């Protein structure tokens, strides 16, 4: 209990919710691949490799 | 005068006539505007979001 403003060592790990979206349409895969944080693995994997398919998203957060 | 000899008849089709299906190829290529519009308006609308 108290006032704190020593924010320097504050942070916070979450397990986030493991999601899922799927990519119906080629529009949702361009969606997708505008992300530059969605590094894709293996780049030769096609974008309709993705097509008509659940990507089930596993993340943490810091 | 032509006219006066015998009924004349003047194709001014530009030949439309020469291309088959002409409805189907029409359905496409309204399509193929649409899609090419939506894409960049998502890209466009995702950007703004």
């Amino acid at each position: 209990r108290g006032v704190y403003t020593d924010y320097e060592n504050t942070f916070q790990r979450k397990v986030e919710t493991p999601m899922q979206v799927h990519l119906a349409t080629t529009k949702d895969i361009a969606i997708l691949r505008s992300k530059q944080w969605f590094v894709l693995d293996d780049v030769a994997t096609p974008e309709e490799f993705l097509l008509g398919k659940t990507l089930t998203f596993r993340l943490h957060t810091l | 005068d032509l006219c006066q000899n015998e009924p004349v008849c003047a194709d001014l089709n530009g030949g439309l006539q020469f291309i088959p299906n002409l409805n189907e190829l029409m359905t496409r290529e309204r399509k193929n505007l649409t899609e090419t519009s939506e894409i960049r308006q998502a890209v466009t609308k995702e950007t703004a979001a």
